[PDB]
RNA sequence: AAAUAACGAAGAGUUUGAUCCUGGCUUAGAACUAACGCUGGCAGUGCGUCUUAAGCAUGCAAGUCAAACGGGAUGUAGCAAUACAUUCAGUGGCGAACGGGUGAGUAACGCGUGGAUGAUCUACCUAUGAGAUGGGGAUAACUAUUAGAAAUAGUAGCUAAUACCGAAUAAGGUCAGUUAAUUUGUUAAUUGAUGAAAGGAAGCCUUUAAAGCUUCGCUUGUAGAUGAGUCUGCGUCUUAUUAGCUAGUUGGUAGGGUAAAUGCCUACCAAGGCAAUGAUAAGUAACCGGCCUGAGAGGGUGAACGGUCACACUGGAACUGAGAUACGGUCCAGACUCCUACGGGAGGCAGCAGCUAAGAAUCUUCCGCAAUGGGCGAAAGCCUGACGGAGCGACACUGCGUGAAUGAAGAAGGUCGAAAGAUUGUAAAAUUCUUUUAUAAAUGAGGAAUAAGCUUUGUAGGAAAUGACAAAGUGAUGACGUUAAUUUAUGAAUAAGCCCCGGCUAAUUACGUGCCAGCAGCCGCGGUAAUACGUAAGGGGCGAGCGUUGUUCGGGAUUAUUGGGCGUAAAGGGUGAGUAGGCGGAUAUAUAAGUCUAUGCAUAAAAUACCACAGCUCAACUGUGGACCUAUGUUGGAAACUAU
RNA sequence: GGAGGAAGGUAUUUAAGGUAUGUUUAGUGAGGGGGGUGAAGUCGUAACAAGGUAGCCGUACUGGAAAGUGCGGCUGGAUC
């Protein structure tokens, strides 16, 4: 049917925002994975430092509303509890 | 949603009546009424406006948005009540 | 806490883990003849302490879902079958 | 009201009573008592109760010149109130504006008053009205239009009808101003009787 | 004799030679989103693809912001820049998840109703606590170029922003420890870790910048309102000639994921879970407020309107986003249609009209955003096939007219007769009167409020204007529309049919036909004198309608709780013992599930349904109040009866 | 060098498609079976009277056909 400029523009913006969103999400996943792996390594002190770093990344993303702040809070809870262990 | 106070239309062809009503913006013009506030009958020669002043004030405080027509209805009702 | 509904029933099964089955009997209108009918409805309930066993009368409360069927929790044992 | 093919002499003859109160129809009854048709003199078999109910219903319907179906609505409205259903029905029928004019004598017959009211002559409580199915309430006024020809017409009508008929006690007629005032709803006893109204009510009870 | 309450329940035909009873069938009534046949004037309101969730030409139905930003083009000022104004696309903001349509699927927490959410989310709105300090890198547009018929994808160079990304401190943020409460994941305090940001227009004047200031905005936080997700008690079709079903199936321990609980998902550990108190299966169906019917109880039903749910060609999937598993967004597969330069692409009217097919059966390829509502914007303003109206269809509902008053022992004809006369029939004719309607002209309310802008007052603010708010006045604007209604002008002028006449069932005679032709809802009529066939004359019913057919209820007490039966009419099991179930002596106490009451208190949206009072000339229709039931929850009582 | 960022590869889940086996349901099918209406046609006369062998119920056998007979049961059986 008749191509709406609004719809076309919204599709373009959709791709634009998707690239940036997925990049940040993968950032989060891999940073979280490194963190848990050296939690397993038991490296208490740089586990401290890296948890600092990962929490920074998490709630930076949450401020950007890339992901919900509840998701950020849940990840922080669990990961910090594991380091508490 | 953006709760608004507006006029819900009732009546027949060429003889409209309105109910001063409290209900969401997205809701259709004649859908659920979170509350009623009064009536406005423009084709009547008498008793054209009657609204529940206290309830409308309470809803305004809560954060409802008045359409222009209901806003001037409130003004005119204040005038006629004073008179 | 306020108006969570409570039910009183008879424990009909215990061979689960941390779970009991409560058979509750509800009296109901018949729409026409007005005489009541005893309806038997079976619900699952969460029993954390394995307190209750078959044959006794217990009380259960509504909770969040704990499993696919288990949506009730034990509150107290009204009558314990000797 | 295409009542050109319902010549009322036939009706007055079958009913055996002058339901229009016109002397010509009194004369027709005097001349030809028998029912219409070629078998009018022929002996008629006994009539069923359904026939008697129908006879009374038709008496009322043709007396007040109302479509049967409208009369059904009238009965359904009368039944909605407590009290003597026949009285409520007769009152609602009687307070018809054309019937009010006929009672006041401003017209010759009910058909004449119907035409008068339909032709935009009657003025109701300070306004012109053009239809004959108005049900007046207590404390209402008929005035006559501001046209000299109409005023003389009404005066001719009233001077004619004054001798023949009478003038009900629930109407206040002022022939000087051509004013009609309705005081209160008529009582049963102050309504002339031409049919058995509770036979009518029984007839319409079947339609349920 | 009386009092009060009740405001409401009609039958008939038909088994027999005849009778009573049982019993089925039929019938008078009220209805429908109806169709068909004959006929057909108008107005108002409402309704108008019930079938193929079949295929679809065409037009339209979602855009807006230039006061977010960099540019291109144009006109003017200009030497050029730059300004002023217009315009175009791009980046960006918001909307597009609303409004609208349909009922295919779904016997299910889907729906109705009352709750739970210490397992939840919530842009825009209102109030309010704090703030907004400084940098960096790209990128469209643009200029070229590659592949290409086009769709379009790429490539290289340059540029900005309320676009994008770090950095400094954080106010009630998040997470973790600690303590204090609360006792599912709630709140408060402390420590540690850690989370930010946007400025644009206008006025002011130290020249100005600066500096503060107005409005719209931005970051963070809470509260209220609104909506949504999830769960739950109760109600929610037929067939038991559907008897076993389920193996992520049941529960547990961890983990995946979600705003959030849960086999929602996965890995292990057990074999459990459901079921003659109906599991599972098959068939049918969107649900509810309601509609029809009925005295009521019930029965049937889910048109329009309103709420919820599901779907948008068939079947999946994720992205953006506060909100979608997205009707006119994207990706893939399949069928179908169309364009190709043969490499490949384009499309989804169950949106408003309209076309084809199907069907007994349903509309204009219309006007306008004036009012109401919604989106964007500071505003002007733009968009709105929602909605306001118009046209079409007797489809339903309601009202009006087609004349009115005099007028003969009584015109002609028609019909029945013995050819006295009856009947059509005061009907017509004739005379008189009137003009709703018809035509013409004039007059002409109301739907309308004002908006921007302008004038003025007052308040917060301040050094002050601009501006914001409160109030007054001024201030363009009606598609409908030749509006509703009103006043004159001409004149009976413009206007009735349909069904029936044996009983049921209101209404009879004459000809033609002769068990032929035909009628019929039932009983039944027609074989040479048919009130039943066909045509005329009369009579009855209703009336711009009248009949027929289809479907529902009523009459049917013919599924009988109100309110039926089982010796012989259809109906007592061959008999007994007993499980579940139902029911059960006298009496005391306690509980208060049932019951009753204060018709407490609430909830049962609105409309509809009932009673009054109002506005459309009335009515239909429309509006404002007032209630009657009975349904759930809850508070305090009564205790006889059932129950414990 | 993080960023494994983004393409690419691999793996799980999955629509469509294909294969196999049972299962529900709607048409059709040579021929066969009984049922109803039209037949008032053919054969016989079983039942209704004591129906001319009293009738009927359950079961078994037999016969063109209605039916016949054995066993037990019933009167809802004339007559005396």
């Amino acid at each position: 049917m008749r191509k709406n400029a609004s719809a076309l523009k919204r599709s373009r913006q959709n791709l634009k925002r998707k690239i940036r969103n997925v990049s940040v999400k993968s950032e989060l996943k891999t940073i979280e994975k490194r963190c848990i792996n050296m939690i397993k390594a038991g490296k208490k002190d740089e586990a401290i430092e890296f948890f600092k770093f990962v929490a920074k990344k998490l709630d930076t993303a949450a401020r950007k509303r890339i992901i919900h702040k509840n998701k950020a809070a849940r990840k922080k809870s669990r990961l910090n509890v594991l380091l508490l262990k | 949603m953006s709760v608004k106070i507006r006029l819900k239309r009732m009546g027949a062809k060429k003889r409209p009546y309105y109910r001063v009503v409290v209900m969401n913006s997205t809701s259709p013009r004649d859908g659920r009424a979170i509350e009623e506030l009064g009536y406005y009958h423009p084709v009547e020669k008498q008793n054209q406006i009657k609204i529940k002043e206290d309830r409308m004030k309470d809803w305004i405080s809560k954060g409802a948005i008045l359409s222009d027509t209901v806003k001037m209805l409130l003004n005119k009702n204040n005038l006629n009540a004073k008179s | 806490r306020e108006n969570k509904k409570e039910l009183i029933g008879k424990v009909v099964s215990d061979k689960m883990s941390k779970t009991i089955v409560v058979e509750i009997v509800q009296r109901k209108m018949h729409p026409i003849y007005h005489k009541y009918l005893k309806v038997s409805k079976k619900v699952k309930a969460h029993d954390e302490k394995e307190v209750s066993k078959v044959g006794d009368k217990v009380k259960i409360i509504e909770v969040r879902p704990i499993s696919k069927d288990k949506r009730w929790s034990l509150v107290e044992v009204l009558e314990k079958l000797k | 009201m295409n009542r050109k093919q319902i010549a009322k002499g036939k009706l007055v003859r079958r009913f055996g009573i002058n339901i229009f109160e016109q002397p010509k129809y009194d004369k027709i009854l005097k001349k030809k008592p028998h029912p219409p048709g070629m078998h009018g003199k022929a002996r008629k078999a006994k009539i069923t109760e359904y026939g008697k109910q129908l006879i009374e219903k038709q008496k009322i319907k043709f007396t007040y010149g109302v479509s049967e179906r409208q009369l059904t609505n009238t009965f359904k409205e009368a039944k909605k109130h407590h009290g003597v259903t026949g009285d409520n029905l007769l009152s609602i029928l009687e307070r018809r504006i054309d019937n009010v004019v006929y009672r006041a004598g401003f017209a010759i017959s009910r058909a004449h008053a119907r035409q008068i009211v339909s032709h935009g002559i009657i003025i109701l409580n300070g306004r012109r009205v053009t239809i004959p199915s108005i049900i007046l309430r207590a404390n209402d006024q008929i005035q006559i239009k501001e046209k000299d020809s109409l005023k003389k017409l009404i005066r001719s009508n009233i001077e004619k009808t004054s001798s023949l008929r009478n003038l009900p006690t629930w109407i206040e007629v002022n022939a000087d101003d051509l004013n009609i005032k309705v005081k209160h709803a008529p009582s049963r006893d102050e309504i002339p009787t031409l049919a058995n109204e509770q036979m009518v009510v029984e007839y319409y009870s079947k339609r349920a």
